[PDB]
RNA sequence: UAGAGGAUCGAAAUCGAUUAGAUACCGUUUUAGUUCUAGCAGUAAACGAUGCCGACUGGACGGGACAGUGUGUGUUGUCCAU
RNA sequence: AUCAGGUUGAUUCUGCCUGACGUGGAUGCUAUUCUCUGGGGCUAAGCCAUGCAUGCUUGUGAACUCUUUGUGGGGGAUUAGCGGACGGCUCAGUGAUAGCACGAUGAUUUGUUUGCGGGAUGAGCAGUAGCUGCGGGAAACUGCAGAUAGUGGUCUGCCCCUGUGGGGGUUGGCAAGUAAGUUGUGGGCCUAUCAGCUGGUAGUUAGGGUAAUGGCCUAACUAGGCGCAGACGGGAUACGGGGGAUCAGGGUUUGGUUCCGGAGAGGGAGCCUGAGAGAUGGCUACUACGUCCAAGGAUGGCAGCAGGCGCGAAACUUGCCUAAUCCUUUGGGGAGGCGGUUAUGAGAAGUGAUGUGUGUGCGAGUGCAAAGGGGUCGCAUGUGAUUGGAGGGCAAGUCGGGUGCCAGCAGCCGCGGUAAUACCUGCUCCAAUAGUGUCUAUGGUGGAUGCUGCAGUUAAAAUGUCCGUAGUCUGUGUAUGUCU
């Protein structure tokens, strides 16, 4: 976290998309939605990639934008 | 430097209802509204007459069915809701606050100029009615009114006619 | 400066004092002007509105007035003989309001030859040594001058067990 | 803040003026002198919005400069004076006078008159005291009289000669007399005096209006204008001071209801 | 924790069995403790797992105390309705 | 004034979790028009290049200048006067010393405004700005000589307190209005893993200081003052109100932000002028960061309007104005007005139609300080939908083709292992529509905080037993007319 120098692991949603971002990466990172529990068969996860430099990773997915 | 406004209209409080659904599909048929966001405008204007009659009714300050009474009664004779009555009879008034419950979400749809175009011969439908209301062709007897929800008033309904400097015009 | 605010005591409960404000020029004051005697010497100042007070640094020549005759005599101030709240402002002869004062007795020489070495003896022992006892009822420190009466009977022997 | 404002904003006018909400950020603030800052309106107003003569205010000051306008027989060249209740407005061009006064609604209002009616004016007297050797009386416009009866004292209505500036003759408040409010609840209504009482340190009228409607108020908010019913000393407006209720607006405009 | 006392039973320790193994159930040898006096401590399924006080409300068969004489007052156990 | 889905092989409950409706901030895709209303507050009361935001009026007339010329004129420097304490920006400090409501000032001062009162044309000496010359210094700033208005002393007179002596002052006033200072009582931020606190501290008597009351300050003396009806402490994103949101009733939450009140100008202190300042587009010192120099000196203050850097998830133009509104009303005014920029909110019209385009473009006139726009006419002209979904909750497909507990979906219940109505791709349909989804905070939902109005044998919960002080209850603070 560029603002606080704490750790955290984040969530990449969509379908092949971990291969968009490499190594040294910017990322925008928000909630899931539920008070700050874990949704899912997903343990210990709480955050959720949204933006990868700038553009937005459901966009890049549904074809609207290209690729960073 | 004036205010920031209000809203006029609402929203359903469940969105899927099908009972609910059916016969809103009527009216913006019947009377070719353009969006569901018209027709929950004129349910709040209809909806704030019977709020204002129930209070004049359970009123034990003795001085508020001769003010505030007539006052609404006179207001909806003004645009043709409702009759003629003879606003002098104490117990011909209390009868006509017991007429403003029994009311439609129709006899508000039907003082509109959409519709009065129509009643008064001079459109095909009520699609077409709109489409020559924006163009210009419709003026109330002086006036070239253009905007297709103005809600007629009563003694100036028969005055309606073409635009006599328009190209269904003489002129 | 001096400044007569009461923002910074402690309250009446014994709490300790919260300060949110500096001080105003509304509220300022000065320090003790200390009136000694000799050789007149008067200010005056400027103070609020545009007005004006008279700050006596030192004086001589009281206006002191004979009551049982009723008559103002400008007498000659000799030495300071008692004050009611700190007798070291008797050690420096210093002038404030209220204090006893020793006076020159001539210009009165007319008015204590009506009364006779009768009820009053203490009065005329003094007289003929040269001197009399006053007290002053202005402040000098206020309207710079002193101004007064002489003390007769019940003051004088009131006011006499204190000085000795 | 603690040096004086030199401004007003336009929101905080007061309501007697009459002013349109919008219109400026500001409004004309008036000066010190005569009557009080809650009782009266700037000159500048009365010569362009109750008379619409200037329709501007490069004209309003050629209006005034030129030395065109008399407040109470005294010629006055700022648009700041003040001018209050029951005081006389002459314009010399297009001879003219006006009296202002107030509305039932509570708005000032200026009232045509004749000549020799302005020459006149009505106050209360409010204060009394003896300086250098001479007797003085305060009006409630603020002016000091010399040499007046010995038996005038506070409360009394004295009438002003308005070119000498002399008294002439006064009213004693009693009974069966006539009174115009001045402020309050029941500001611009006149009334007739039927009982006088006290209480807490105070003096309350009993009133009764032209019409029959019943009335009351304090003897700080009312002046005397007249000895009796069909003896005022001053002209009343088109209405006289009624103020009818709702009650009776709506019978008007669509008659009775009855059983 | 201090003094006094010591029949019986018995944690801990110890052997003998049982068992695939039993540091356990069963048994043999043997202790602190179990008792009294003077104190410390302050916990329990310290339970009817059921605050305290006041007003009003059907039957049947009982018990315990007092007073009367064919019943009453305070308490209390069982069984049937509303 | 409303409920649904989820613990079981099936059942009735307890209980929370999730959906369905608003509102403030940030963000994704997608956009035709006009009308009103908003926009570097949250993080950094962090640092700032350049331009602008404050100057006027004469009963004052220098240099210079004109006239055929004299108690003559033009000219405009400086004196003298008024203002710069308001207006504008911001929310660090402050939990009541501020703010709101009702009171006291018989304890006080007030330029400009209004109406009354009041005023040295005497002597005699000193002496200055501009102006005319000699000059210093990198600079920023400054000296000496010469000669003149206003002017400054001292006598004289005038006024004040006294008088069978004397001693002061140099014309300063009264009443209204406007403004300002001082002061009494009362109010739900959270906290007892905060229970005892207080030395000018509580009072008396005298004096000083102040515009004025008062431990405000000093000298002497008395031993007081507050507290479970919460004192004294400590914490959180604390400027107070007018106000906003939510919505049967009763309630809960919020207010940096237009109007009124306060406080501050990097941080602390101290002051001058003035009717009014403890002033910062005033001065002096220490302190954080600095800037220019010929090295000896001299200097800075955007939380004013634009703009730049930094910070962060997070916010516009280095534009035009001698017009409206007002202050100081042909002087001055970044106050204020006028556009531009931006899915800030709210309102109103469109994306076509058969008899005879609700759009776009141009032309007149109107409009303005000059222009945009808009609306009244004419001329051609013809363009303009998306976002989220289709197993249940919850309106809508067992439709085609791919993948095979993989890849992925799914607030919750759940789906996928070659027989996918739930994933990926194509059609078809559903809801709202110039909009529609996501993350975060908050009202309702919640009789799941319970005054109205919950529960406590076994589901979470009556304390091992008696006695007992404060408090509550019992025994012996109300309603309403009139005025403000």
């Amino acid at each position: 976290l560029i603002a606080t120098g704490k750790k955290i692991t984040a969530f990449v949603p969509y379908d092949g998309s971990v291969t968009y971002i490499e190594s040294n990466d910017e990322v925008t990172v928000e909630g899931f939605g539920k008070k700050g529990r874990s949704v899912g068969d997903i343990p210990g996860i709480r955050f959720k990639v949204c933006k990868v430099q700038n553009v937005s990773l459901h966009a890049i997915f549904t074809g609207k934008k290209e690729k960073p | 430097a004036g205010k920031k406004g209000s809203k006029r209209a609402s929203t359903p409080r469940d969105p899927f209802e099908k009972e609910r659904l059916i016969r809103e599909a009527q009216l913006v048929g019947v009377y070719g509204l353009k969006n569901k966001h018209e027709l929950w405008v004129m349910e709040k204007i209809f909806a704030k007459d019977k709020e204002r009659a129930r209070i004049l009714l359970t009123s034990t300050n003795p001085e508020d069915i001769p003010i505030n009474g007539r006052s609404l009664l006179r207001r909806l004779m003004k645009y043709g809701i409702l009759g003629g009555i003879d606003l002098c009879d104490k117990q011909e008034v209390v009868n006509g606050l017991n007429k403003v419950l029994d009311l439609t979400i129709n006899h508000y749809l039907e003082r509109r100029l959409q519709f009065r175009v129509f009643a008064a011969g001079l459109a095909k439908s009520v699609h077409h009615a709109r489409l020559l209301i924006g163009g210009r062709c419709i003026s109330i007897k002086d006036q070239i009114v253009d905007v297709p929800g103005f809600m007629v008033r009563a003694d100036k309904e028969p005055l309606i006619e073409y635009n006599p400097y328009s190209r269904y015009g003489d002129k | 400066g001096i400044n007569h605010r009461g923002d910074h005591k402690r309250r009446k409960t014994g709490a300790k004092a919260v300060i949110s404000r500096k001080k105003r020029n509304n509220r300022a004051g000065s320090q003790p002007s200390s009136t000694k005697i000799g050789e007149r010497k008067v200010t005056p100042v400027r103070v609020r509105g545009g007005n004006r007070k008279y700050k006596a640094l030192r004086l001589d020549m009281g206006h002191f007035k004979f009551i049982t005759t009723g008559k103002f005599r400008m007498a000659k101030l000799l030495q300071v003989v008692y004050h009611p709240s700190s007798n070291e402002l008797v050690r420096t002869n210093t002038l404030t309001k209220s204090s006893v004062v020793k006076i020159s007795a001539e210009p009165f020489k007319n008015d204590i030859k009506d009364v006779a070495r009768d009820v009053d003896p203490s009065l005329h022992e003094s007289f003929e040594k040269g001197h009399l006892y006053a007290i002053i009822t202005s402040r000098p420190g206020q309207v710079g001058m002193a101004q007064g009466h002489v003390l007769q009977g019940d003051e004088l022997k009131f006011y006499a067990d204190k000085f000795n | 803040p603690t040096g004086h404002r030199d401004h007003l904003k336009r929101k905080t006018a007061p309501k007697s003026w009459m002013l349109d909400k919008q219109g400026g950020t500001f409004a004309l603030m008036p000066a010190s002198g005569p009557h009080k800052k809650t009782e009266c309106i700037p000159l500048g107003y009365l010569i362009s919005r109750f008379l619409r003569y200037a329709s501007n205010f490069k004209e309003l000051s050629i209006i005034l400069a030129e030395k065109n306008i008399k407040v109470n027989g005294r010629v006055r060249t700022n648009s700041h004076f003040p001018v209050g209740l029951f005081d006389v407005v002459s314009i010399e061009k297009t001879g003219e006078h006006f009296r202002v006064l107030y509305n039932v609604h509570k708005k000032f209002h200026l009232h045509r008159i004749s000549s020799e009616e302005a020459s006149y004016r009505l106050t209360k007297v409010t204060k009394k005291y003896e300086n250098q050797g001479i007797p003085y009386i305060v009006s409630s416009c603020g002016l000091s009289i010399r040499f007046c009866d010995p038996a005038i004292d506070l409360g009394y209505t004295i009438k002003i000669s308005n070119e000498t500036s002399k008294v002439i003759e006064y009213i004693v408040p009693g009974p069966d007399k006539v009174i115009f409010v001045s402020r309050g609840k029941a500001r611009g209504r006149v009334g007739v005096i039927n009982t006088i009482s006290t209480q807490g340190k105070e003096t309350v009228y009993g009133m009764t209006d032209f019409a029959g409607n019943t009335f009351s108020c304090t003897s700080k908010s009312c002046i005397l204008i007249g000895e009796s019913s069909e003896n005022i000393w001053i002209t009343l407006p088109k209405e006289r001071g009624i103020r009818q209720s709702e009650l009776e607006k709506i019978n008007a405009q669509l008659g009775e209801m009855i059983d």
